[PDB]
Formats: structure tokens, C-alpha cells, sequence
């Protein structure tokens, strides 16, 4: 199998450093450059640098040069990227990608990056494992328009993920579970909403089911 | 030069087959020393920048 | 350093239609321009390399072309799996540069959002914090402006937005904006409002409540 | 190369100023050994192919 | 004065060797390549090789490589070309030409050959120095008459012809010599005169062949 | 190696007219193509170097141009001194190569030759050889056919022709053909004739003598 296997997700405090690995298999390690590309939430791609599996020498983007180190280990076919003096802006998915196959003939005609790793999420936060507080989202008044919205605010949890279902998975129509936002506190927050007919608010029951496996938290909140 | 031209290097070429050799020092866009040999057949080939081996070919070319 | 400019930022089409994506380089990059696809939750995938060369494992409908500093990716007939983000990337010189990306989304009619406001719960208020939530439900296109107005004062830097991916059934988007205050700050004011601006609305829609009611 | 490119050579150049160096052996179209140095400013210059001093500048480029 | 001065004309037997010199003056000797270009009678130009006056390194045309040597002498600013195992096909005018000025900057953009020597005629032949036999050309009616003289079987070139010690120039045609199978040259010089002049006026052709020290005045 | 092909072999024009000379290279030679002039009895002279660059001491009327493997030499207005032979020469690679040359001649009206025949002299006959000379005087153009006939038998390979350079005053040519026989061969025949074919003649002209007279 031809693959680039990256190390698992990381949580780091601001000012600390992170070392991400990328293990190549099923191909000639010495024949492809290894690039490091990052993607900050909702943003595009940014090249950090690359490393040669032959010389072990690395080329960096000037933007990162002062706090990045790329190294290789030929015995294990593994490349590493170390990023230091970590800040909120470094919260990103880090990808490794190969570019080749190249031989001993020099070229000015290049291949693209035909194989990417699965990525490594790096979260820059000072938080520790914490279960969420689940609050109802309900209108100020039980009035008038034919459609009503209800929800659950899943606040201040760490780390990701949290799964939300409605009525033990029986309610799926009209449901919107928003991607979590990382707050200034370094903790996550999300909301899950459902649109129901106004006639239902007295007859039908609506319960949101919240599971946060890292803190072993289970909450069922009727709204 | 705007990036590294040599990825993989070879060895095992007889100096008799080399027409010329270019030694390229580290630059602003390439953090590696590169050695490109033009063969008598016209092919361009990347060589291991091993200083003793390249210095043997270099002396043999000047003599 | 090279700047790669992709156009349009968003391409809205129907499945089966032909798609044309553009990339313009700030200066020459020879033919060392490559195309990538990215789907939500997945790593980028190479589609075309060296302007127009074919990639192993990639379907026939993808093709590229480009003269000088102008490059193009063509999808002859969009499959449901082709609605994704596409990047152009140059490696003629280091640092490697990617374009800002082009999102290819499913086309639909303009739809104004259904707006809902939620006051903080008493349970949250007892904790010493107040989150006020504004929901913009099933709207199209994605561009929307949500403004928080507390007793007519425009709020800034105390709220966060979150948007869903395009809905699989009706191709709409949904957005939530959450305003976070301390209980002390929250109790200093009466009127809490979110003002929504969107293409489907002739004038901005305002949803509000008065604290205590 | 299809003819001799170097007529005169120079000897006075600090390795600090050299970006790259090409050592061209005698060939079918040139009965001379030629040493062309590309300077950091971009200028190409012919150097005296005396084996010790050429190897001094070469070794210093061929390493550090 | 900026010039390339070559050595004098040469006569050689087949299988022998010839050494031609080219003396440079008035310019920087080491700054220009010196090429050797030959031109066979009535033909185009052919490059033989060159020599760097700086390094003393010579480059030869593969066609001549086996029997040519080019050398240089810094002390006299002179280049030499030696051509051996001489054959009939080697009979030509040999030129030296400079190409430059070049410095210690390599180039792929070149100058032309801006200065040429006067050339050196090299004649290869089994024939030996021989003065010509001069015969009259006379008709066996029309208002205009032709007469001339046939300059036959001389070797090597050249021969000069004039009429009436240079006094007669109008209507005169002196043809380029032809090389006969015998390895000897032959030419004719003719003049067109009015028929009224025949026997009223005298016509003498003056033939000069400096290699055999021959001078002939032939009244036709 | 490189082959340089010049065209036309002969260019016939009037003084004051514009001259265009062509040179085609078998392969690429970059722009390292140079132009030379040669006059009878003189060494070649450089006119233009590096396709179009000017040469010290050379008049303004000479200019050159050339894209890829095609090159051109232009003389804007021909002076009487410009009627000569022109060579192109490459020095991109060794061996240096020259074209076969282009002769530039003065154009003039067609002029038929005045033909004269000369029997051998008694002085030559006593030596044991007989040269019979045919003279074609002041004709234009240069192309002419001279045929020797001895008692109606067409001769070949026993004669040599010589042509003068174009005349400075009337721009015509002159040609001599010399038939050489042994005294023994010469005395075996009676009728000696040269038959001349030229553009200025409606039918071939024959000049002859009988060895009797």
C-alpha cells in the first residue's frame, strides 16, 4: 500500500512546541521530496517547507524559518516537522505530501504532490479535559408564526468531539448541528437546533442527546 | 536558481565519460550543495557532493 | 514571491453541467502549475500536474490547460462528488504557492433566512455568564451579515459565528451567531437584537427581546 | 559546449563571491580545459585552471 | 598599423610538407583567436583550424587533423600552420584571420573574423618551374578584327600580360589561366582592333613570368 | 556538421537598387552568423557580425537580419563597388562553416557575342602541339554553350574554357575556349569549327577554317 501515515492529534499550550511525524510506505522513499502544508480553520493551504530524504536538508518558508525544524530518518522512512513558540494562529491541520518520482537527472519540469497524508490536527490551547454544560435554546415567548425553533447550547468542553442527536436519533429532519467554535478561553462550544411546527410545542417532546467521550459525559436535555 | 534541481544523486560514473562538472553552492532558494555532471553522450546527471570523489574527477579533468 | 489568483471564489452549478476554473500567476511559472481537490474532512488530492498532464486514479472528466500566466481546470460534466474546493499550486520556485481556492457549490434559487433569537437560560445566568444566540435558518447564497445591537450599540469582538456545509436535500446553508457577556454586563442592558442582512431580504431583518421578559 | 568559450583567465576572486563553478575537460570541439565561475552578482568569469587553487575554491564550494 | 602579414607563395611536390606563417602587428596578440581558412581556385572558404595565441592550444578540422599542426610564437607574435602529405587538392590560397577581442568573460555571442591576412598561395604539383612559350593568335572582312597571344605551358602561377608596354588597354581581355592535365598552366590575352589598323599599326604583347624570370615581347 | 545554404547563386541588379541575399542553416546556430564580402584578388572582408551588428569601417547601407535558421543580408542601395561575392559564416560551433557564396552582378540588356576562331601558329605546330582558340567577345548574360566539331565529329574533354570577370565599362563578359590536339591528330583532319549557343542569338553561330588555308 502506497501511503503517508501521520501521527495523531495534538493539544499544546501557547509557547510550547509540537513534533509531527509522517511515515512513508509502499514506495521508494529516496525518490520523492516531502512537503509540509498547513490549513488553518476555514482557510486555504500554506507551504511551510520541505525536506530531502537523501541529503536530510530542509527548505523553509521565511515566514516559519525562525521556529520550524524539518528532519528525516531513513531507517524508519519517517519525516518530522517541529513547530515552536506555538500561538492560537498555529491551530491547524498539518499535512505531509510527496513530490516525485525523481531520478538522478536534474529537471526544470516538475510533478505535483500526488500523495498526501491524512493530516494532523494541532490545537493550541491551555485547557485540560472538561465536559460540557448543556443549556436550552428556546424562544422568549411561546408564540404566532407556524414554525418554531428549539435547540441546545453545548458550552465549554475540551477536547473535541461532541456528538448530538435528537430523541435518541429518531429526529433528523430540520436538525442543524453546527461545527464547534474554539473560544478565547481555549474551550469549545457548539449549538444544535431543530425546526418544529408550533402546534407540536405542547404535544411532542424534544430531547437533545449529548455525548462527550473524552470526559465520559452523557447528557439528555429536554427543551 | 529558484529551487533545488537535484533530488537523488548517483555514483559509479568513470571520469572518462564526464565532459564537465558544475559545483553549485548553497543559495537563497536551495539549502543543499549540488553537483551536476554533463556526460560525453550529453546527459546531465546529479552526483554525490562527496568532496574527495569530486576532487579526484576535478584534478583528472585539469590534467 | 508568486501570487496565484483563482477565479471565481465560488462557482455555483448543477450536477451534469461543465465547470471551468481559472488560475492567474503574478509572473511566469513555466508550466509548473498543478490542480488539487479538497472535500470537507479530507486531505487534498492531485487532479492534474504540469498544466495538463494526467494523474493515475483520476477520472477522465478532469482536464487542464494554460498559456503563460493563465491556467484553467475543466470538469466536463459535474458528478455529485465534484462539489468541493479546488486549489492551483505552483512549484516552479520556492516557496511553493497555492491559490485561495474555488468552492464549487450546488446552484439553487436565492432563499432568505428564517431568523430566530434565543435569550440566555436562567441555569446559565446562575453560573455568571450570558450567551445570546441568533439562528439564520436555511438560506442561499452563503454570504450574510449578522450584527448584534445591545440598546442600539453595535457589538464587536464579543461574538462568534458558525456555518453548516451546504444541505444535501435543499442545498441551503444555516448560520448561528453567539454573543457572550458576563451576567453583570448582561444585566446593565434591556434590548438585545440581531440584525440580519442577506441578498434574499429587501431590508435588514431584526429579531429582539427585552431582558427579564 | 561546441567551441572554446574561454580566451583569457583571471586568478583574483574571493570564494565568498562565487556562487558556482564549472570545470570543463578537453572535448571534441575544445582542446583546452576551462573553468567558469558564476559570481554572486550573476557575472560569469574564466579562471586559471591550475589544479591546486581551482581545487581550493572547488572544495570550499563543494562543502563550506 | 593593424595587420596580419603572411609568408610568401610556395611550390611543393606531392607528399611533401609546407609551413606558412602569419605575423600579427598593431593589436593585442593574446586577445584574438587565429583561424586558418583555405580557398581552392574558383571555390568557397574552408576552415582548417585555429590556435589560441594565449594558451597555444589548437583546434583542428577532423578532415585535416591527421596531417596539420598549428603553433604559436609569443616572442615574435607569429602563428604557423604546417600541412603535410601534400596532394593536388591542397593547392589553394591559405588565409589567417583574427576573431575577437575576447577577455576573461565567457560568451555564447561571438564576433566575426574582422581582420584577414593577404593570403599565401600554396601550389602542389609534380611539375617544376617552367617559363611559358608565347604563340600568336591571328585570323586565317568585318570592320573589327581580333588578335592576341597564347601563353602556354608555364608553372607556377602568376603571369602578367600588357599590350604595347601598357599603352594599349582598350579592347584588351586577359583571361584567367586554366590548369592543364600536364600540371602546367595556360592563358590567352586578346585585343579587338579596327581592320584599318592591321599592318598600319603594330601590336606587341608583353609577357612576364617572375618565378622562371621570363620576359617575352611578342609582336603579332 | 552545419551546412550553410546561400540563395540565389547569382543576383543580377542595377546600381542604386536594393539587394537581398539569403542564408539558411541546416540546424540552429543561435545568432552566430556573420557576413563577408570578397572581390577578385582580395581577402574576404567582414560586413556584419552576430546576425545584425555593425562593423567598424563598413558603410551604413549594409544591414542583416535573421530568425532561427534563416538569415538575410541587405544592401539598401548598391554602389559600383558592391558588385562582388558574399559569404555567410557561422562560428556557433567548430568547425566554422561558410556558405557557397552569392555573386552580385550588374544587370544589363542581352548582348550576343562577336565570335572569332584562331588556327594554331606554325611556331606551335613545329613544337608538336595544336591549340585552336574560339573567342566569344563582350556578351551578356554569362551563360553560353561552345561546341567544337572536327570534320563534323563533336569533341569533348579536350578543351578548356576561361571567362573574364564582368567588364567595368559595358558590364559584358568574354569567353575563350581552347581545343588542344597533337600535331599528328591535327593533321589527320580538315574542318575545325566552334558552334556558339547564346540567348542573344536567334540560331547557333559557327566559325570555322580548313587546315588547308
Amino acid at each position: 500500500q502506497v501511503q503517508l501515515v501521520q501521527s495523531g492529534a495534538e493539544v499544546k499550550k501557547p509557547g510550547a512546541s509540537v513534533k509531527v511525524s509522517c511515515k512513508a510506505s509502499g514506495y521508494e522513499f529516496t525518490s520523492y521530496w516531502i512537503h509540509w502544508v498547513r490549513q488553518a480553520p476555514g482557510q486555504g493551504l500554506e507551504w511551510m517547507g520541505n525536506i530531502s530524504p537523501n541529503s536530510g536538508s530542509a527548505n523553509y518558508n521565511e515566514k516559519f524559518k525562525s521556529r520550524v525544524t524539518m528532519t528525516r530518518d531513513t531507517s524508519t522512512s519517517t519525516v518530522y516537522m517541529e513547530l515552536s513558540s506555538l500561538r492560537s494562529e498555529d491551530t491547524a491541520v498539518y499535512y505531509c505530501a510527496r513530490e516525485g518520482p525523481y531520478s538522478y537527472y536534474p529537471s526544470r519540469e516538475y510533478y505535483g504532490s500526488d500523495l498526501w497524508g491524512q493530516g494532523t490536527l494541532v490545537t493550541v490551547s491551555s485547557a485540560s479535559t472538561k465536559g460540557p454544560s448543556v443549556f436550552p435554546l428556546a424562544p422568549c415567548s411561546r408564540s404566532s408564526e407556524s414554525t418554531a425553533a428549539l435547540g441546545c447550547l453545548v458550552k465549554d468542553y475540551f477536547p473535541e468531539p461532541v456528538t448530538v442527536s435528537w430523541n435518541s436519533g429518531a429526529l433528523t429532519s430540520g436538525v442543524h448541528t453546527f461545527p464547534a467554535v474554539l473560544q478565547s478561553s481555549g474551550l469549545y462550544s457548539l449549538s444544535s437546533v431543530v425546526t418544529v411546527p408550533s402546534s407540536s410545542l405542547g404535544t411532542k417532546t424534544y430531547t437533545c442527546n449529548v455525548d462527550h467521550k473524552p470526559s465520559n459525559t452523557k447528557v439528555d436535555k429536554r427543551v | 536558481e529558484l529551487r533545488c534541481l537535484c533530488m537523488k544523486t548517483t555514483s559509479g560514473i568513470h571520469p572518462k565519460n564526464i565532459q564537465s562538472l558544475e559545483v553549485i553552492g548553497k543559495g537563497i532558494h536551495c539549502n543543499q550543495v549540488e553537483v551536476i555532471a554533463t556526460l560525453k553522450d550529453g546527459r546531465k546527471i546529479c552526483l554525490d557532493p562527496d568532496a574527495p570523489r569530486i576532487k579526484k574527477i576535478v584534478q583528472k579533468k585539469l590534467a | 514571491e508568486i501570487v496565484l489568483t483563482q477565479s471565481p471564489a465560488t462557482l455555483s452549478l448543477s450536477p451534469g453541467e461543465r465547470a471551468t476554473l481559472s488560475c492567474r500567476a503574478s509572473q511566469s511559472i513555466s508550466n509548473n502549475l498543478h490542480w488539487y481537490q479538497q472535500k470537507p474532512g479530507q486531505a487534498p488530492r492531485l487532479l492534474i500536474y504540469y498544466t495538463s498532464r494526467s494523474v493515475s486514479g483520476i477520472p477522465a472528466r478532469f482536464s487542464g490547460s494554460g498559456s503563460g500566466t493563465d491556467f484553467t481546470l475543466t470538469i466536463s460534466s459535474l458528478e455529485p462528488e465534484d462539489f468541493a474546493v479546488y486549489y492551483c499550486g505552483q512549484n516552479n520556485e520556492w516557496p511553493e504557492v497555492f491559490g485561495g481556492g474555488t468552492k464549487v457549490e450546488i446552484k439553487r434559487t436565492v432563499a432568505a433566512p428564517s431568523v430566530f433569537i434565543f435569550p440566555p437560560s436562567d441555569e446559565q445566568l446562575k453560573s455568571g455568564t450570558a450567551s445570546v444566540v441568533c439562528l439564520l435558518n436555511n438560506f442561499y447564497p452563503r454570504e450574510a451579515k449578522v450584527q448584534w445591537k445591545v440598546d442600539n450599540a453595535l457589538q464587536s469582538g464579543n461574538s462568534q459565528e458558525s456555518v453548516t456545509e451546504q444541505d444535501s436535500k435543499d442545498s441551503t446553508y444555516s448560520l448561528s451567531s453567539t454573543l457572550t457577556l458576563s451576567k453583570a454586563d448582561y444585566e446593565k442592558h434591556k434590548v438585545y437584537a440581531c440584525e440580519v442582512t442577506h441578498q434574499g431580504l429587501s431590508s435588514p431583518v431584526t429579531k429582539s427581546f427585552n431582558r427579564g421578559e
